Order: structure tokens, then C-alpha cells, then sequence
């Protein structure tokens, strides 16, 4: 419940890039549409109008003294990889070699194309095809609502569907089903343990269960006490930050998207503790201006800054929950007017909203704050907007002690490509 | 006030309904306590820009305006009026709203308001700026709110400090400096969309690049336009 004015952290924006053309209609359904390579500096913009690969350094343009920071750079050079069907999700194995696009065709149902990343960088391959598909064997039901790649096991990914079911995949030179739980489990969302050793699945009854990769049930986190009867929430999204530390978004089960979602931190006890589950509540941080999309919370931890970014489908603001110097507790940060990460107003005067969210660490370019003063390169938060626009902001952090999170990228060698 | 040999250009929202050029404040028929305020400040004759601005702004009903003049012309004075002349002190809640581009001009425009409103009794200002003190649950009882747009938008939206469907006037100052500040342009446009149709929209700017112009047009509907050379 606490809050804190933060003067020493500022999202300082780069120029906004137009990727896709403003869609006629509002991208209502749940979606994640940016992946990033931090290993080889790349970014993966999907949509219902192709797939787009950029060298990350091509998407980031500092504003000079004079520019309108709201003027867009229309187009910027990348790769277009044409796509019969429209991509409702993008994703990337941990070694950085397998883009995992998720489409919905009217004659297959939902399916998942796995590209080898070498292929995109491989000139002699003009048609950039995938090497493996995965026919999930369902139509609308099969909409990939949440899908995540193991953080340390590149071959292993965890896909999770509109209809409540979930499956764990192995992807090598082909695709193996390792495990699949049927709809009647009512899985709503998904997340690996930090070490990739277990998988945590939030469900509709309101609980988050923990599974071995073979879907054996290990621990059940109960539904927080304060949501009493009559107002039944459901996990919406779940971030396993530490062995006994969880961010867990809730929301109504009657789909009345009119109610705003609550973020909750959940510090769990341990085997030598018969302590109840400490659920600290930081209610509707990303303020919901919208109630027309089905909710997302993109969430992602920055371990070395011990803070969590959080954006919502239905809000135009990135919020920041930081761990206190107290080492247990949390706090919402409150940033200066001109130091926020918010999606612009469409030129038709409506709110652009998030389609994907990523952080790039590969950046080397040093921030040219003024004529005379230049600051070291910062990580760059990026946003896909429902207007087809990408919104890079450096994340300047100056809290004492925090260290430089910048990591130089590599040159993908073609060696070992998988052919279709 | 800086001297101005060049003349003002006035694009009236209603071409066939001319009304311009007041060469005195007494002509305006201002609340007695306001006109006193004016005297108090050593104001003698209206300024070049006010001559044309104030009629429109102080029309019955009031008109919207986009105004372009350089520093020391009397922009601020002119809108300070705009607001004070709509503000009912006895009603303890914000009715007038002023977005400033810096913190250090929200305070400077404050002093001008407070000085001018001197003889309105119980007139109180709210400052929606970085590092105000206001806890949640609270609501503002000050009839005017000066500030910078985010903090202001916070006040209407998130924090529920202000109910914008009670604002009668809305100024945007330094619309050029504003667009060139991160967040501001979008922030202001979002404040504006929750103001009520009747609310008066007044917009002011030193320069006037297309960007600024284009911006004005999203924010100030049915506007009279004024440019001074
Ligand atoms: N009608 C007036 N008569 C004399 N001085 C004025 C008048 N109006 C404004 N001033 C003074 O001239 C200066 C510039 O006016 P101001 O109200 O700040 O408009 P601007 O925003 O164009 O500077 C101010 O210091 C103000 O006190």
C-alpha cells in the first residue's frame, strides 16, 4: 500500500518509431507482440500484417535539442517476414535462437511457428520459413493466452491457452509434447521459477499452483484472504521473482472488465515457518483508463535493481514497484511529470495502449542529456502500442550503489541452423 | 510591458459578429473587486494584446482563444482575468485550471493570480506541482488550481482530488515550451478530454510552429485566433 516520490529514477524517452500502420480496429484480445535478443541485439515485432525483425540499435533515436518529442519517425529499416495468418504472441528461447510466433488460422485453428533465428540473419535464404509448427488442435479455445520459455532450458517452453489448458513443450530440431493439462484445470497464466526448475500457474479459482515440468503438482498458494465471498477473483498474471517471492495480479471472475485489476506481492513462508502468506497489496497502480480490452499485465523483474516494471493492457502508464532498503517490503515509486513512461495519444486523439513490452540491455549509446553533460548508457524500456508505434525510454537510475546493467551483444553465426 | 509597433491580427470564431478593442478596463464591466485588483497592480490602460483578447475572453458567454504574443505583452494578466472573472469564491472547489510548463512558472503565475484576486474573500489556490503534500482520500477546496500537467492529470484521474466536470476555465500557458517537454503534450490532451463542453479553453504561446498550431487545434475547439507581429 505505500508510495514514494522518486527523483533519482527517470524514464527519458527516445523518438517514437512507427512500425505498423494504425489498425482500423482496437486490438482487444490479449497479446504480447515484442520479443528481444539481448545476446545478439534484435527485436521481434509481430501483428496481423507480418513479422518484423530489427537490429535493436536501429530502433533507438535520441532527441536533439529542437525536436518535437511527439513527432514520429515513420519508417526505419528492418526485415519483413510475411505471414498468412495474424500473430497473437511472440517469444524467444533463453539461448536466443528460437522465435516462437503464435497464430490463428481459420482452417488449422491456433498454431505455433518456430523459427530458427539464424535463418533471419542468413542472407542466402530469401524466404524465411519456420522449421516446425505445432498444431494445438483447437480454434478460438486455443488462443495462446500466455506462453513462456524456460529461463535456463532452451529446449523447453510452456504454452498456456484461452480455454484453461496448458502444455509444456520441447523444441529441438522438432517439437515434443512433454506434458499437457486439460481445460478443466482452468489455467489462466504461467511462469517459470527463476532457475527454470518449476513452473507456476495461476488459475481461475484464485490460486497459483506450482508444477514440476512434468506437470506434477508440488505447492498450492491459496487465494488471498481479503477477497471475500461474492467477489471471486482469479489470477490474471504471475511473476516468480524469488523462491518465496511472487507478484500476482488478480481480477474479477465474472469478466466485468469494468473493475480494475489489483497487483499483489506475496511473500510465502518456508518449510521451517508455519507463518501465513504475507500478501502486501498495491492496488490498481497502472490506472485503467480503458475497459474494452481483456486485461494484461506485462510484468518483469530487474534483479540487480531489485525492482519490478508493470504495464497493463488497459492503462497508458508503466508503474514501478521497488524493493525497500528494508529488504523485505515494497513501494510504488512516483516519478516527475516529464520522466514517465506513458503511451501517446493517437493522432485521432485516443489512447495508444500496450501490445508488447521489452527491455533491451544491448544499448551502448550514451545519453546526451544536454550540450555539455553526457550520462552512461541505460537499459531501454520499449513498448508496442495498439497504434503500431514503438516507444523507447531509457531507464536512468541513480539510486546509490546500483550498477551498470549494460551487456554488449554478439554476432549470431549461422552454424547449426535447423532446416525446415 | 514591451513596446509593440506592429499590429494584432484577429481571426474571430464568428466572422459576421465583430466585437473588438477595449481601450480601458472600466469598459469591461469587471466585478468591482477584480477591477480594484487591477488598479492595485498599477495597471492603467489595457495592453495591446489585452485590448483584443479580453473582449473575446470576457464575452457573454465567453469565447475560446488561441493567442500568440512575445514576453511582456500581458498574456498572463489577460488570462488571470479570464479565470478570476468566472471563479465564485463561496464555492470551495476548483473551478479554474491553469497548466504551466515548469514548476517555477506555476508559482510565478500563482503570485500574479493571488495579487490580482486580493479582494476576493476566501480565494485560495492549489498548486499541483512536484512535491505537494496531499495525501489520498483528501479533496481540494481551493477554487483555482495552477500546476504542471501530469501532477494535474494525476489530481483529476488517479487521486480523485479534482472533479474536472466543474471547471469553468482552462488555460494552457507557453504551449510551445509545453510540447517540447516530455509527456506534457499528451498529458494536457488527456486532462482536456475530461473537461466539460462549456468549459472555456484559452491557449497561449510565444512561437507558433505547425506542431504548436496542430496542438492548439486538438485542445481549443471553436477558437478565436490572435497573432501579434
Ligand atoms: N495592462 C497592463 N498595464 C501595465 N502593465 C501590465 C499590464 N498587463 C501586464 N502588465 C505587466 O507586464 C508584464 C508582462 O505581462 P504578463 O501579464 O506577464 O504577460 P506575458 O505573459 O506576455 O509576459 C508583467 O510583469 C505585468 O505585470
Amino acid at each position: 500500500i505505500p508510495e514514494r516520490e522518486m527523483k533519482d529514477f527517470q524514464f527519458r524517452a527516445l523518438k517514437k518509431v512507427r512500425i505498423f500502420d494504425s489498425p482500423e480496429e482496437l486490438p482487444k484480445e490479449r497479446s504480447s507482440l515484442l520479443a528481444v535478443s539481448n545476446k545478439y541485439g534484435l527485436v521481434f515485432a509481430g501483428g496481423a500484417s507480418g513479422l518484423q525483425i530489427f537490429p535493436t540499435k536501429n530502433l533507438l533515436i535520441q532527441n536533439k535539442p529542437g525536436d518535437d518529442p511527439n513527432k514520429i519517425v515513420d519508417k526505419v529499416q528492418g526485415l519483413l517476414v510475411p505471414m498468412k495468418f495474424p500473430i497473437h504472441h511472440l517469444a524467444l528461447s533463453c539461448d536466443n535462437l528460437t522465435l516462437s510466433a503464435c497464430m490463428m488460422s481459420s482452417e488449422y485453428g491456433s498454431i505455433i511457428a518456430f523459427f530458427d533465428v539464424r535463418t533471419f540473419s542468413n542472407e542466402a535464404k530469401q524466404q524465411k520459413r519456420p522449421f516446425a509448427y505445432h498444431k494445438l488442435l483447437k480454434d478460438a479455445g486455443g488462443m495462446v493466452i500466455d506462453m513462456k520459455w524456460n529461463p535456463t532450458v532452451p529446449s523447453m517452453v510452456a504454452v498456456c491457452l484461452a480455454d484453461g489448458s496448458i502444455a509444456v513443450l520441447q523444441v529441438t530440431e522438432t517439437v515434443k509434447v512433454c506434458a499437457t493439462l486439460p481445460s478443466t484445470v482452468a489455467v489462466t497464466s504461467v511462469c517459470w521459477s527463476p532457475k527454470g526448475k518449476q513452473l507456476a500457474v495461476g488459475k481461475q479459482n484464485g490460486t497459483v499452483v506450482q508444477y514440476l515440468p512434468t506437470l506434477q503438482e508440488k505447492k498450492v498458494i491459496p487465494c488471498p484472504p481479503f477477497y471475500e465471498s461474492d467477489h471471486p477473483v482469479r489470477v490474471l498474471d504471475v511473476l516468480w521473482i524469488g523462491t518465496y517471492v511472487f507478484a500476482i495480479v488478480y481480477a474479477a471472475a465474472d469478466g466485468t472488465l469494468e473493475t480494475s485489476p489489483d497487483v499483489v506481492m506475496a511473500l510465502l513462508p518456508k518449510k521451517e515457518e508455519k507463518h501465513p502468506e504475507i500478501f502486501v497489496n498495491f492496488m490498481e497502480p497502472c490506472y485503467g483508463s480503458c475497459t474494452e480490452r481483456q486485461h494484461h499485465y506485462y510484468l518483469s523483474y530487474i534483479e540487480e535493481w531489485d525492482l519490478v516494471l508493470a504495464a497493463s493492457a488497459a492503462s497508458t502508464e508503466v508503474s514501478i514497484l521497488a524493493r525497500q532498503s528494508d529488504q523485505i517490503n515494497w513501494e510504488s515509486w512516483l516519478l516527475e511529470d516529464s520522466s514517465r513512461a506513458e503511451l501517446p495519444v493517437t493522432d485521432k486523439s485516443d489512447d495508444s495502449l500496450p501490445m508488447g513490452v521489452v527491455v533491451d540491455y544491448t544499448n551502448q549509446v550514451e545519453i546526451t542529456i544536454s550540450d555539455e553533460k553526457t550520462l552512461p548508457p541505460a537499459p531501454v524500456l520499449m513498448l508496442l502500442s495498439t497504434d503500431g508505434v514503438l516507444c523507447p525510454f531509457y531507464m536512468i537510475n541513480q539510486n546509490p550503489g546500483v550498477k551498470s546493467l549494460i551487456k554488449t551483444p554478439e554476432r549470431l553465426s549461422l552454424e547449426g541452423e535447423r532446416q525446415p | 510591458l514591451v513596446d509593440n509597433t506592429n499590429q494584432v491580427e484577429v481571426l474571430q470564431r464568428d466572422p459576421n459578429s465583430p466585437l473588438y478593442s477595449v481601450k480601458s478596463f472600466e469598459e469591461l464591466r469587471l466585478k468591482p473587486q477584480l477591477l480594484q485588483g487591477v488598479y492595485a497592480m498599477g495597471f492603467n490602460r489595457p495592453s495591446k494584446i489585452q485590448e483584443n483578447a479580453l473582449p473575446l475572453m470576457l464575452a457573454e458567454p465567453p469565447q475560446n482563444l488561441i493567442a500568440q504574443s512575445q514576453s511582456g505583452t500581458g498574456k498572463t494578466a489577460a488570462f488571470v482575468l479570464a479565470m478570476l472573472s468566472q471563479v465564485e469564491p463561496a464555492n470551495k472547489y476548483p473551478q479554474c485550471l491553469c497548466l504551466s510548463p515548469t514548476y517555477e512558472l506555476a508559482l510565478q503565475t500563482g503570485k500574479v493570480i493571488e495579487q490580482m484576486g486580493k479582494f476576493y474573500p476566501e480565494l485560495k489556490l492549489a498548486y499541483a506541482v512536484r512535491g505537494n503534500k496531499l495525501e489520498r482520500g483528501q479533496k481540494i477546496s481551493e477554487q483555482i488550481v495552477i500546476g504542471t500537467p501530469g501532477t494535474v492529470l494525476d489530481w483529476c484521474s488517479k487521486l480523485k482530488f479534482i472533479d474536472p466536470k466543474k471547471i469553468k476555465v482552462f488555460v494552457l500557458d507557453e504551449a510551445d515550451v509545453m510540447i517540447a517537454t516530455q509527456g506534457h503534450q499528451d498529458q494536457s490532451i488527456r486532462i482536456q478530454r475530461m473537461l466539460p463542453r462549456n468549459c472555456q479553453m484559452l491557449l497561449f504561446s510565444a512561437t507558433f510552429e505547425d506542431s504548436v498550431w496542430k496542438f492548439a487545434q486538438k485542445v481549443v475547439p471553436d477558437p478565436n485566433v490572435i497573432k501579434l507581429k
